[PDB]
RNA sequence: AAUC
RNA sequence: AGUAGUAACAAGAG
RNA sequence: UAUACCUCUGCUUCUGC
């Protein structure tokens, strides 16, 4: 009889002037108001006023009730509580000692339902207890700061979503107002109530501990290969700057994280096979050898049925079937005729601004589908012009219509963008222009429709169109029609092609996005280094020749050029935009044969150089090489070698003889000549150019690097190195 | 109208920067090396290398602060009981017997 | 091998003539 | 002999390397001692000094000595100056509208329809507010209460309609009332029977009397602004004064903050109000651009800057203008609404702190001489430093011990707004077409400026262009603290760079101690603050690992919790003691318990309670997490999951962790100074208000989790729901007729 | 009103430098009570098992890692009675743990203290401590070092050999609630020392792609030991271990505490801005300066009675000396 | 298991 | 192969 | 005295 | 004055965005 207690509680209150007026006068809204009332000040110092209110006789407050008065008033000489009343709590206060008796000789509560209540924890408890632990490696680790999940959740869902969930489950009849959310995750609510049933816990904990498994926690942190919550949890444990540890989380792993991972690592793979002589050898070999989290991605390619063009290319590598299977979010498409190629466009939309978004060109069929309905899409650069489409759910069929037309990227879709969209991130970083689309026309539909246009329904056996509302009318969407009725070898250079020597896809047919992995990729194979990212590959690959500086000097100087194509430095030509690869190992190979030829030697700039002169070279016109202030890399405005100055990635101090590799510092003391000290760096900065005198005021001011190239051999010129180095250099 | 603004301000108004070159760069402090100062004194709560501690092995057990401080000052009985006051130096503003 | 020993770092690119 | 220098590491490691060695955070930071209005007297004088050259005017509304430097004559010398000029800024943001297309109206309707949507109790998440009925600073919840009571008497009840816009409409409307009467509640005497020899006793009730102020005093309360100085502030040799507002301001600079807010999200040159590694993602982004965005074959410098006199300088009446100009398509009334807010800092009001102490050596005597006494004694009594300081106020002080303060920005509080401004500067980029390009980053008066041009000769010609611009808006770049050099290293809020933002450790170590809530969240606290600086920060493992060790010897000494084995003697570890010797499975102890230390690099994420649940005895955890426990109280949502952090540059942030609740995570008694004080009423008033709620909580256990909902009475709600819980009950057959009908009566008195 | 107390100025002092030279050192005494953790499993656990083995150990057996333990232990007792016995009167010893190589327990006795009354309301309230602590030292021999204490001679020991007299230091002190918790967490000048440490190893380990912890500190097949600039010799420069450049910045943010207020606050930041400049001269950044003479004021009014801010101004003044004298190899650099 | 030595 |  | 450092504490209140 | 060698207090004599 729990409501007869309340109503009497109520009467006794009432019966108090000062209560009486206060639940007349305060309103439902104004309970948040008198609720965070006390005399209670914040206190600026906790830290502090702890360890002080530590060494008092009775710092804690007990709560007024029967279980406080079960605690005796001193136990062995020792005073556990007092008789004085604390203000707040209106309870006997007492010391830390009452804490240690109850948690000794106190009356033993009930825990029955606390594993399930706290499943949350108890579940990060057993993904650490089934882990296994790889081995750790010492090297460069290049960290990107992305905003990822911390804590693994039980059914993701927006925070106003999950909050009427936990209200159907604890306080079913203040909820309120019932959405359809209810019906949707009816079997959840259903699930949590017989796992929360017979349990003591106060709801406030049963709340907050739902909430920790419905809200999601997403938040930037720096990652390496890594980005599935059930690793961003032990995220400290996975790697630092300088070292790296691999470690698989036990429990469960999902199939779109496996299926995400799987394509990073061919993409990978790929982007660094493209560059070696016969490709297919190269990344076969690694391929093989490559793992994600601890299934194999062979393993991964054959359980999985979908991908990207990456994923196919390496399947039928390995030699298995290529499924041509494109998603876009919630749609998944599948290639029947047709191949398109994508163009980077300047496309203007209807809120008034311009996006660069990559077009595909070219007529195309694919099999669409979403959810429990399924259909046939065709398009054509910009605009769709044929869909048709089975009937099932009214919102499957209303979400599949939205997507097919945002693939097409009709110019009419465009147009209807009349609101604000985010193509830029917080932190200034880049957003998928398509991706982002897909996700404003999902929720805020009307203006697609109604900006695209309308035309009479077909007249055939069984094609009969439908309108907005989604249902059997006239008036149907233009294009849309609704119906009753539902091997390949590889080349050397890594291209797919049919019977008929037609190919479908290619190297150039993979994205040429880098992006971070969700599970983590492992490469069993001694060169596994050559996978990295640049500044990684930069770093490695300076290291290995510093690590033979004195056999390559060496050899180089007798006369031998066989080390300009050498094994280690394929690697870090891969990181090179191939484009001006050839450019620079022309440049590159000429002011190195200029050192070692002239004997104006400095192995500072050797050791710079070296990696550059793999790529074949490639001259201008009249047989000189190109010429260059800075040589630039894949991916940053960081990343460039600066050939006048020093770089952030590779920097060279004479007066102590230390080189700065991204940040890492080594030692070249004792491989330097006692005459290099003293040698300028102008006769080795640019290819057929030599240091005659001292910068002279006629010769007028410092040329650029179109006005050095076009000079004709035997003419003097002013270069400046660096901030007030002033040089006089003819052309040899 | 910043255009219009920056014509019409004095010149006077300026960052009027310079270049750091290694001999701008006086040492810092000139006082500190002056002797008619006097020089800086010990002001730290406990003596730190001039520390000397009172060795004695305990039994492997946890006593009481006092109980130790006793123990400590039984084996060195010489210094524990040493009566006569033999001052060396005193505290501008400090009583010799008091603190004895 | 430990990670104290110089035996653990990989077996790296070495250049020979 | 060999004589150790610590500098000379700095010969083998770069300084930025090895920042961390040059931030002594083991030590203990300046704190003040005394009164604090020789500091704001200071501050009143020198906002003045900056301004004494501008228009000076009497207030006909306050009858105040004000002042407005805002399209004033420009400076001819490097002093301080607040005579920003009104086109220069219209024009700075002008071409940053012009630079971000429609950011103005967009970032206008986001504010706009978020008011709508605000709640009163919105003003309840704030630190200590000035209440202008009692003129002492009290918890902003409390401060809410009193004035919401008060405009009750005075007939605004805006506030019971559940929006903030009609709360803030009576705000402004209260100003016009001719008088304010407030509750000022005064003790009486009253005979109580007893088991006395007069079998009586007396207890002095309080009992609440209604005061009145008149149409003036109450609009200078409303415009004062409570001083003190900034305690525990690191690395600064003197002290300086900070200030609290009042209820009545609070309300319209939440809109205009979260206004300039949108703006600074959507600006690029910004590091406000981004934090934490998306504020490094971004820099290194900006950085990385403005650097290989320059012309190759010239020079890219970046000036390490820094702004002296930030709030002295920046007029209300400049801020005022920047929301007239954002607000331009929206509607007039919302236009009006974030006009009010700069409106009020125009004639704010100081209160000039306690005063000064007077003492008799010889006598040995001492006496606070209050604000409004300041001039009672004759100035030869104050020392040099305070007499000269009290001559130059005495043109600007009230009788009633306030100074007049209509520039300057002593409070602060517009930092997304005073962001915005900086931006504006950034966004202009060159003067008279010359051979320069500037572009910066700004974090209030915090700011970084690159510049891209020919020559370093042209580079300097260009930073000397932005120091001049910054003039004419109000911003006055320190001279002695900015410095510039070649892009590649600088530093930016305590972040120092040098081709990437280098680590420093030494920024977050006070953090790794006891942050001082209770036992079982402290844990939680230390071990995610050694967690999360292994990840951000870069703390090694084996720093790492000892990080653990010495947490669990501060904790363990904080809390008086060694180990059961230990014999460290203690009135707590005689118990501990006694439960090592009962307990069998003590590796199911909690370290609180002087149970074993099991935590781990990898392990740190978990919650002590949840490792050690299976290792623990079946008696042990039954007491340990007693459902019905004595120790834990009311759980409030805030109260399990986050806990107040303090870190050594920003605002006070609230972080989370994860921790089961049981016996050790208790509260600690209420400070009871408040017991010898007139204040002892307000017990009453709270144990009062806390029936009511704990009996609303017994009716609707939802209004725990959820804010409760609805204009209607409290009292009508609890008999509604009542009412139902009895019928239903009846009908289903919990209740009997014995107890329906008593209940139905009990219920019809109401 | 009564004119403030400023603080004096003070010239250099040797002892500073001579506590820094001896605090330093390496003893045959571990002090540090480093508790227990949990086992390792995680490869990184057992990495950073062992790099403690070099890292802590390297501290735990030099000076100042004992005198950081004594004041912990002491400011953690002293706060203990300032509370519990707020009234009374209090001799509280100045105890100190301590094992020695073979292993075993010998607890120390540095001196007796008294604490008076301590009925500590604000923060900043102050409770007078009087300290009378053990030496070896004649205070005749630095005079100048010892205006606060007062000294008496209490007998002698034969602790090396030689009859070395035993003196009693005899001081009226006085601390705070702040003082006596920042006390207590004093065991965080490990950390700050560690980090900076180990990050240097990790960088290594990076470049030779193994845990150079080992071949840093002592050296092993293939690596030689890391040294580093740490001292002068009168005039010139002198390399240490890593070991040592270790205990050097322990022993500075052990002096960061002891020595902790605002001068050292004040100074410390305006400090960094001439660091910095620095630096961009040693890496040949070209910096530009808008008003020096106004930044070296606020440097300077920082030095005033402070001795590790006098004896930090003066080390500063030796290291730019030293850096100054570099730069004479890079300015003929790239001019033939 | 390591000792450190000096000078 | 993202957004949340 | 001493702490301390631009102003306090070295107990406050009934 | 008196009770008062008694009683109460230790962040609540102003700690902001
Ligand atoms: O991930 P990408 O950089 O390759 O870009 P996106 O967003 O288009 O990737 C989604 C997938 O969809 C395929 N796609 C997109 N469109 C509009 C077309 C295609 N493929 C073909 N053949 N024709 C199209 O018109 C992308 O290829 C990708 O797999």
């Amino acid at each position: 009889g729990m409501t007869l207690a309340k109503i009497e509680l109520l009467k006794q209150l009432l019966r108090d002037n000062e209560a009486k007026t206060v639940l007349k006068q305060t309103t439902v809204d104004q309970y948040n108001i008198i609720r965070k009332f006390n005399t209670s000040r914040i206190e600026k110092n906790p830290s502090l006023r702890m360890k002080w209110a530590m060494c008092s006789n009775f710092p804690l407050a007990l709560t007024k009730g029967d279980m406080a008065n079960r605690i005796p008033l001193e136990y062995k000489g020792i005073q556990l509580k007092t008789n004085a009343e604390d203000i707040g709590t209106k309870g006997q206060m007492c010391s830390i000692a009452a804490v240690t008796w109850w948690n000794t000789y106190g009356p033993i509560g009930d825990t029955e339902g606390f594993e399930r209540v706290y499943e949350s924890f108890f579940l990060r408890k057993m993904r650490l207890d089934n882990a296994t632990w790889g081995r750790i490696t010492f090297g460069p680790v290049e960290r990107v700061r992305k905003r990822v999940l911390l804590n693994p959740l039980t059914k993701e869902m927006p925070p106003d979503e999950a909050s009427n969930v936990i209200m159907e489950i604890l306080f079913p009849k203040e909820a309120g107002i019932p959405r359809e959310s209810t019906w949707i995750h009816r079997e959840l609510i259903k699930e949590k109530r017989e796992k929360l049933k017979g349990t003591m816990i106060t709801p406030i904990v049963l709340a907050y501990m739902l909430e920790r498994e419905l809200v999601a926690r997403r938040r930037f942190l720096p990652v390496a290969g890594a980005t599935s919550a059930e690793f961003i949890e032990m995220l400290h444990c996975l790697q630092g700057e300088n070292w790296r540890q691999i470690y698989h989380p036990g429990g469960n792993k999902l199939t779109e994280s496996r299926s995400q991972s799987m394509i990073v690592a061919c993409r990978k793979i790929i982007r660094r096979s493209i560059v070696a002589s016969n490709p297919l050898e190269l990344a076969v070999e690694i391929a093989n050898k490559t793992v994600i989290d601890t299934e194999p991605l062979k393993s991964c390619l054959a359980a999985i049925d979908g991908g990207d063009v990456a994923c196919d290319i390496i399947r039928a590598a390995l030699g298995l079937k290529i499924r041509q299977r494109q998603r876009f979010g919630r749609l998944e498409l599948k290639r029947i005729s047709g191949r398109g190629f994508k163009n980077d466009e300047e496309i203007l939309i209807g809120n008034g601004t311009i996006q660069k978004i990559g077009i595909w060109d070219g007529e195309e069929e694919f099999h669409v589908r979403c959810g429990e309905c399924r259909g046939i899409l065709k398009k054509s650069k910009m605009k769709l012009e044929k869909l048709l489409i089975n009937s099932a759910k009214k919102e499957d069929m209303r979400d599949l219509i939205i997507l097919c037309m945002v693939f097409s990227q009709d110019t009419r879709m465009f147009q209807g963008v009349r609101g604000e969209i985010n193509f830029l991130n917080r932190a200034g970083q880049l957003l998928s222009p398509m991706y982002q689309l897909q996700r404003y026309f999902l929720n805020r539909s009307n203006d697609l429709f109604d900006q695209w246009g309308y035309e009479e329904s077909p007249k055939a056996s069984e094609l009969h169109g439908i309108n907005e509302s989604m249902n059997a009318s006239d008036y149907t969407l233009k294009g849309v029609v609704v119906t009753r009725n539902v091997k390949v070898s590889i080349t050397k250079n890594l291209s797919l092609i049919k019977r008929t020597g037609e190919v479908i896809m290619g190297a150039n047919d993979v994205s040429e996005l880098e992006s971070q992995a969700q599970l983590m990729i492992t490469y069993d194979t001694p060169k596994m280094w050559e996978m990295g990212t640049t500044k990684e590959l930069v770093q490695n690959t300076y290291q290995w020749v510093l690590k033979n500086l004195v056999t390559l000097k060496a050899q180089f100087l007798l006369g031998k050029e066989d080390m300009f194509q050498w094994d280690a430095f394929e690697a870090f030509e891969s990181i090179i935009p191939q484009k001006m690869a050839g450019q620079y190992s022309g440049f590159a190979r000429a002011v190195l044969k200029q050192m070692r030829d002239q004997e104006v030697m400095k192995t500072d700039q050797f050791i710079k150089l070296l990696p550059f002169c793999f790529s074949p070279p490639k001259l201008r016109s009249n047989g000189e090489p190109y010429q260059f202030l800075k040589l630039v890399l894949k991916g940053g405005g960081e990343n460039f070698i600066e050939v006048r100055k020093g770089s952030p990635l590779f920097s060279y101090n004479p007066q102590t003889e230390v080189l700065t590799i991204c940040g890492r510092m080594m030692s070249l003391k004792g491989k330097i000549e006692d005459e290099e000290r003293n040698r300028s760096m102008g006769n080795a900065v640019l290819a057929g150019f030599l240091v005659s005198g001292k910068y002279d005021p006629d010769l007028g001011d410092f040329k650029t690097i179109e006005e050095l190239e076009k000079l004709k051999p035997g003419e003097k010129a002013n270069i400046l190195l660096y901030q007030g180095k002033p040089v006089k250099v003819v052309k040899r | 109208a910043i255009e219009r603004n920056l014509a019409r301000m004095s010149p006077l108004v300026s960052v009027t920067p310079k270049k750091l070159t290694w001999e701008d760069l006086r040492p810092i402090g000139p006082h500190i090396y002056n002797h008619e100062l006097p020089e800086v004194p010990y002001n730290a709560f406990l003596l730190m290398s001039d520390e000397l501690g009172l060795a004695n092995m305990t039994e492997g057990k946890s006593k009481k602060p006092k109980t130790l401080a006793k123990e400590c000052l039984e084996k060195y009985s010489t210094l524990r009981d040493q009566t006569d006051p033999i001052l060396i130096m005193k505290s501008e503003k400090a009583n010799e017997n008091f603190l004895w | 091998y430990s990670p104290t020993s110089p035996s653990y770092s990989p077996t790296s690119p070495s250049y020979s003539p | 002999g060999m004589n150790i220098n610590p500098y000379f590491l700095f010969i083998d490691v770069p300084i930025q390397a090895a920042i961390s060695t040059t931030f002594p955070y083991t030590g203990v930071p300046p704190y003040s001692h005394g009164t604090g209005t020789g500091y704001t007297i200071d501050t009143v004088i020198r906002t003045h000094e900056y301004s004494n050259k501008g228009k000076q005017y009497i207030s006909d509304v306050t009858g105040c000595t004000m002042v407005d430097p805002t399209n004033g004559p420009l400076p001819e010398d490097n002093e301080p100056s607040a005579y920003a000029q009104l086109d220069c800024v219209l024009e700075a943001l002008d071409r940053m509208d012009e630079e971000h297309p429609g950011l103005f109206q967009a970032a206008s309707q986001n504010a706009m329809e978020t008011l709508m949507v605000t709640t009163v109790d919105k003003l309840t998440q704030g630190r200590q507010t000035f209440d202008w009925t009692v003129c002492r600073n009290q918890p902003a919840a409390t401060a809410l209460n009193t004035t919401i009571t008060s405009f009750r008497l005075n007939d605004l009840n805006g506030a019971d309609k559940g929006g903030l816009i009609p709360f803030c409409q009576d705000i402004i409307d209260s100003l016009d009332r001719p008088e304010m009467t407030f509750f000022s509640v005064k003790n009486i005497k009253k005979k109580l029977p007893a088991k006395n020899r007069k079998g009586f006793l007396i207890k002095r009730i309080p009992m609440k009397v209604k005061d009145k102020i008149t149409k003036v005093e109450y609009i200078k309360r409303a415009l004062s602004l409570n001083t003190m100085t900034k305690d525990a502030e690191r690395g600064k040799l003197k002290r300086r004064a900070i200030a609290t507002a009042g209820i009545q301001i609070r309300g319209f600079v939440l809109v205009v903050e979260n206004l300039a807010k949108n703006i600074c999200e959507n600006l690029e040159q910004s590091g406000l109000p981004v934090g934490g590694n998306e504020k490094k993602a971004k820099l290194s982004n900006a950085v990385a651009k403005m650097l290989s965005n320059c012309p190759p074959g010239g020079i890219s410098m970046t000036v390490t800057g820094d702004n002296t006199k930030w709030n002295e300088c920046l007029n209300p009446r400049i801020f005022l203008a920047m929301t007239e100009r954002i607000t331009r398509d929206s509607p007039i009334w919302f236009r009006d609404f974030c006009s009010i807010a700069p409106v009020l800092f125009s004639n704010k009001i100081a209160r000039l702190g306690k005063g000064f102490m007077i003492t008799s050596k010889t006598k040995r005597l001492k006496a606070q001489i209050p604000c409004p006494d300041l001039f009672s004694i004759p100035l030869e009594r104050y020392n040099e430093e305070t007499r000269a300081k009290l001559k130059k106020l005495k043109p600007f002080f009230n009788e009633e011990g306030t100074a007049s303060l209509s520039p300057g920005m002593m409070m602060g509080m517009f930092n997304m707004l005073s962001t915005v401004l900086g931006v504006a500067a950034l966004g202009i980029k060159n003067i008279g077409n010359k051979e320069y390009l500037w572009d910066g980053l700004q974090s209030s008066d915090d700011f970084a400026l690159f510049v891209n041009a020919k020559d370093e000769e042209t580079c300097m010609e260009g930073i000397n262009d932005f120091y001049r611009t910054c003039k004419l808006l109000g911003i006055n770049m320190s001279k002695k603290k900015s410095y510039c050099n070649e892009t590649g290293m600088f530093e930016f809020t305590s972040m120092f760079y040098r081709d990437g933002f280098v680590s420093n450790f030494a920024m977050e170590l006070p953090s790794f101690g006891v942050a001082g809530v209770n036992e079982s969240a402290d844990m939680a606290i230390g071990m995610t603050i050694i967690k999360n600086n292994m990840i951000n920060n870069g703390m090694g493992p084996a720093t790492a690992q000892t990080a653990i060790q010495l947490f669990i010897a501060d904790y363990r000494y904080t809390y008086k919790c060694h180990r059961g084995d230990s014999k460290v003697e203690g009135k707590r570890m005689k118990i501990i003691k006694e439960l090592w010797e009962n307990t069998k499975g003590r590796d199911g102890l909690l370290v609180a318990d002087g149970g074993p230390n099991i935590y781990n690099l990898r392990n740190l994420h978990i919650p002590e309670i949840v490792l050690k649940y299976n290792l623990m005895d079946p008696e042990y955890k039954g007491r340990l997490l007693h459902p019905q426990n004595p120790f834990v109280g009311h759980l409030s949502i805030e109260g399990i999951k986050e806990a107040d952090i303090t870190p050594a540059h920003g605002p006070v942030k609230k972080m989370d962790y994860d921790a089961v609740s049981g016996t050790h995570s208790w509260r600690t008694k209420r400070n009871r100074s408040i017991l010898n004080t007139d204040q002892r009423n307000m017990i009453l008033e709270e144990q009062c208000y806390a029936k009511c709620c704990n009996l609303f909580e017994a009716c609707f256990n939802s209004a725990s989790y959820r804010k409760p909902v609805g204009q209607h009475s409290m009292l009508e709600a609890m008999a509604h729901r009542l009412r139902m819980d009895a019928r239903l009950d009846y009908e289903s057959g919990r209740m009997s007729k014995d107890d329906f009908e008593k209940a139905m009566a009990h219920l019809g008195e109401i | 009103q009564e004119e403030p107390k400023i603080p004096n100025k003070c010239r250099v002092a040797a002892w500073v430098q001579t506590e820094m030279n001896l605090l330093s050192t390496l003893t045959s005494k571990r002090a540090l009570d480093l508790p227990e953790i949990g086992p390792d499993v995680a490869p990184v656990e057992h990495v950073g098992s062992e790099r403690r083995k070099y890292f802590v150990n390297e501290i735990n057996y030099c000076k100042a890692s004992t005198v950081m333990m004594k004041y912990v232990l002491f400011h953690t007792s002293l706060l203990n009675e300032s509370n519990a016995s707020m009234g009374k009167y209090k001799v509280i010893p100045i105890t100190n743990r301590v094992v020695n190589e073979k292993g075993e327990s010998f607890d120390m006795l540095y001196g007796l203290a008294v604490k008076g009354q301590s009925h500590l309301r604000g923060d900043t309230d102050v409770v007078t401590v009087v300290t009378f602590e053990f030496s070896s030292t004649d205070p005749r021999v630095d005079s100048g070092k010892w205006p606060k204490y007062t000294v008496f001679r209490i007998g002698s020991l034969f602790v090396s050999g030689r009859e070395k007299s035993v003196y009693l230091y005899c001081r009226v002190n006085g601390t705070n609630k702040i003082q006596m918790k920042w006390g207590m967490e004093a065991r965080r000048c490990l950390l700050q020392s560690m980090q900076q440490m180990e990050a240097i190893v990790e960088q290594e380990s990076s470049i030779q792609g193994y845990d150079m912890t080992k071949a840093c500190f002592k050296g092993d097949r293939v690596n030689s030991p890391k040294t580093f600039s740490i001292g002068t010799q009168e005039g010139k420069l002198v390399k240490g271990s890593f070991g040592k450049a270790l205990r050097v910045i322990f022993t500075k943010c052990l002096m960061h505490y002891v020595f902790g207020n605002a001068q050292l606050e004040g100074f410390s930041a305006e400090s960094r801005r001439l660091l910095l400049l620095i630096q961009a001269l040693k890496d040949r950044k070209g910096p530009w300066v808008f008003d020096l003479e106004g930044m070296y004021s606020g440097i300077e009014e920082c030095i005033s009675n402070n001795p590790w801010v006098i004896q930090s101004a003066y080390w500063f003044n030796e290291w730019l000396g030293f850096e100054k004298e570099g730069s004479k190899v890079l300015e003929s650099v790239d001019e033939i």
